[PDB]
RNA sequence: CUCGAUGUUGGAUCAGGACAUCCCGAUGGUGCAGCCGCUAUUAAAGGUUCGUUUGUUCAACGAUUAAAGUCCUACGUGAUCU
RNA sequence: CCCAUAGUAGGCCUAAAAGCAGCCACCAAUUAAGAAAGCGUUCAAGCUCAACACCCACUACCUAAAAAAUCCCAAACAUAUAA
């Protein structure tokens, strides 16, 4: 196996994968864009 | 096949004491 | 008018709740008529029996 | 009628006597004898030290975890001494010169028969360690360019910063969590074993929150 | 289908569960008489009583519980009255 | 290393906005919890197996009924991540010796005490 | 050619797995379980 | 993986394929005047020698050639040979 | 985009240093133009930039590839109400 500290970006758990996919950030998105508005 | 050296640390393998 | 202003589906209007009630009680009235005059030949059923 | 505004004012700094950046050593003056472990940690998760501008208002920031052997210190230095404006400029190490001893075995031989002998020194940083800060009577945009020539070069992803700047990332970073509309965070699910997911994670990820994976820094994550 | 619109409407996400379509009795005689009751209804319905039972057991043992700490709690107020009764005072107070 | 898992106890303090969400009563809190398996113990430590045995939980989709009670709390704790708990309701209160044979646990969480298998006149 | 050295799923080099819409979907209804298992143990 | 056997160098024979092009084609740049070159883009249809010594792969040398390309194919190919 | 005169080739050092090898100062003419930010000249010339005038450029200020050997490799599809 591989360890914790690696060069390369090591593959994650599929069930870590899901996780971070389900965290993403999500920003604040207005109802009317603020540019079409005075 | 190259020759290897040795390691130079003896001893240590005393077991617990529980 | 675009491509997209309205939904690709046509617009469907339900008939009135009150009218239609009343329709309802003529359909029922109309196939209640034929059984009592006997006004069918063979019957099926769906049956739900043992699960 | 072009509309002109106040030039910023240097009046009060005041240049070191030795403006450019000493000489870093390959090896420590006195050889170390006892050879260690890995000890990958060491360039694992946020920095604790040297985090914060001391001297300087202009440095350049890690984004990443990695080791710094002498070949690094000869290219920062080269290149900030050569591109730097000794009378107006200077910069000061805000990383120790390597320490740490790396082992090689002699070329060929198989696994086993002891550890290598000891072959070079190198310094662990982790992210957000400031490597190199500059001051002096200076803007960001006159360094901002020879510092990240400087930070491409590194083996470890890094940009150059400013107080200002520096700042500003935080704040954002800052903001993004507060105003993030997404109900589920790494942080509450790790923490809580939601789902059992601590069978899939680190210790490490209960303070690492999914910013670190290995010795890599991910910024976007909240 | 439509589990989760069942469990909308208060019905076993499972139309093969609680409800006329699967309890009620499949035939009886035609005479009229009445069929004797199925055996997968008979282990459901005893299935039932055992739960409702327990559910009784433990809301009883719950009950007597909070009745008998709140027992203790007022006999323990109780004793520290007691203790405070003695001889009357006498020295420089007198 | 892999170990179970401390739950900070912050977890389970219910904000004001909780209880819109789910409606419960902090000061009349439910005394029966209605505990459901829904997720195998194959590939959990063998401590989670140990309390799902001990919880009856070993079929899934199968109600049981557990006292709310810290103890108890404490094991469906250790197993949050495998079942669903709703509280038992009582719409029309504990089932007496008569009625103990015409009781149906709902989808709802509502306990009735009549089965009468025949819709609503209303 | 598009060959993954030596077993698919293990070792250093793997073949990516991507997370589908469905997936996503999946865990969050059982992160709604969880949740709402937190608060009826809260009282 | 194979030791109740997957015959082990170089050569002969026949070659299949890659292009990171040795020659031939088409282009950009040049410290490209021209003649010769250098470098890069594109091109794998076709082509890519004979000898002295050495078992040699290579290497050296002689004489040539538009050029004497780099590699993979169980260091291609012994139920075809040596 | 547009446009550029002048104390003056500031002194110093230097065979020569004229904004632009170095050292010191970095003041001033014209409404406006650094004792000069980038090229250039043996030294000069020469071409730009920061100026004025003109006048709505009404700037993004996050980065950025690909090559192997028998023959690519499911077929396809941006539009009808989350199931
Ligand atoms: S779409 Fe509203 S301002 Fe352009
Ligand atoms: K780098
Ligand atoms: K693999
Ligand atoms: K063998
Ligand atoms: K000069
Ligand atoms: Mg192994
Ligand atoms: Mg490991
Ligand atoms: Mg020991
Ligand atoms: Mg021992
Ligand atoms: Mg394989
Ligand atoms: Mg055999
Ligand atoms: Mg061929
Ligand atoms: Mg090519
Ligand atoms: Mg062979
Ligand atoms: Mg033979
Ligand atoms: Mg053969
Ligand atoms: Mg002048
Ligand atoms: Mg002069
Ligand atoms: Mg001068
Ligand atoms: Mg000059
Ligand atoms: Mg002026
Ligand atoms: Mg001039
Ligand atoms: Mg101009």
């Amino acid at each position: 196996g591989s360890k914790a500290v690696t060069r390369h970006r090591r593959v994650m758990h599929f069930q870590r994968q899901k996780l971070m996919a389900v965290t993403e950030y999500i920003p604040p998105k207005p109802a009317i864009h603020p540019s079409c508005l005075p | 096949k190259k020759s290897g050296g040795s390691s130079k640390n003896l001893g240590g393998k005393s077991s617990g004491r529980r | 008018k675009t491509s997209l202003s309205s939904p690709p589906w046509p617009e469907v209007v339900l008939p009135d709740p009150v009218e239609e009630t009343r329709h309802h009680a003529e359909v029922v009235k109309k196939v209640n008529e034929m059984i009592v005059t006997g006004q069918y030949g063979r019957l099926f059923a769906v049956v739900h029996f043992a699960s | 009628v072009k509309t002109l505004l106040p030039v910023p004012s240097f009046e009060d700094v005041s240049i070191p006597e030795k403006p450019k950046l000493r000489f870093i050593e390959r090896a420590p003056l006195v050889p170390k004898v006892r050879r260690e472990p890995k000890n990958l940690s060491d360039i694992r998760g946020p920095s604790t030290e040297a985090t914060e501008f001391t001297e300087g208002n202009f440095a350049i920031l890690a984004l990443g975890g990695g080791y710094l052997h002498w070949g690094h210190f000869e290219m920062m230095r080269l290149t900030i001494n050569r591109s730097m404006d000794p009378k107006n400029m200077f910069a000061i190490w805000r990383v120790p010169a390597p320490f740490k001893p790396i082992t090689r075995k002699s070329v060929g031989h198989r696994m086993g028969g002891g550890k290598g002998a000891i072959d070079h020194y190198v310094t662990p940083v982790k992210a957000g360690r400031l490597v190199v800060e500059m001051g002096g009577r200076c803007e960001f945009e006159e360094v901002q360019g020879f510092l990240d020539q400087v930070a491409h070069k590194l083996p470890f992803a890094a940009k150059a910063v400013s107080r200002g700047t520096l700042e500003k990332m935080r704040k954002d970073q800052e903001e993004r969590e507060r105003n993030n509309q997404n109900p589920w965070t790494f942080e509450r699910i790790a923490t809580a074993n939601m789902l059992g997911i601590r069978k899939v994670l680190s210790p490490y990820d209960l303070t690492h929150k999914g910013k670190y994976w290995g010795k890599f820094y991910m910024p976007k994550r909240v | 289908a439509g589990g989760q619109w069942r469990l909308q409407q208060g019905l076993a996400a499972n139309p093969s569960g609680y409800g006329p379509l699967t309890e009620l009795p499949d035939w009886s005689y035609a005479d009229g008489r009445p069929a004797p009751p199925m055996k997968g209804q008979l282990r459901r319905k005893a299935e039932r009583e055992t739960f409702a039972r327990r559910v009784v057991l433990l809301s009883q043992e719950m009950d007597a519980g909070l009745q008998a700490w709140q027992l203790r709690q007022q006999k323990l107020q109780e004793e520290q009255r007691k203790q405070e009764n003695a001889l009357k005072p006498k020295g420089a107070s007198l | 290393k892999f170990t179970r898992s401390r739950i900070p106890e912050k977890v389970f303090q219910a904000s004001p906005e909780d209880h819109e969400k789910y409606g419960g009563d902090p000061q009349n809190p439910h005394k029966l919890h209605i505990v459901t398996r829904i997720k195998s113990t194959r590939r959990r430590p063998y401590w989670e197996k140990d309390i799902i045995k001990m919880l009856g939980l070993e079929k899934a989709h199968t109600p049981q009924v557990h006292k709310n009670i810290p103890s108890v709390n404490a094991k469906l704790k250790v197993v949050k991540h495998l079942i669903r708990i709703k509280p038992l309701k009582l719409p029309q209160g504990l089932p007496a010796e008569e009625n103990m044979s015409n009781t149906c646990l709902k989808s709802t969480g509502e306990l009735v005490v009549q089965w009468h298998l025949k819709p609503v006149e209303q | 050619r598009g060959r993954i050295p030596g077993r698919q799923w293990i070792g250093k080099h793997r073949r990516p797995r991507f997370v589908s819409l469905r997936a996503k979907q999946n865990m969050i209804r059982r992160l709604e379980i969880e949740a709402e298992n937190h608060y009826w143990l809260s009282m």
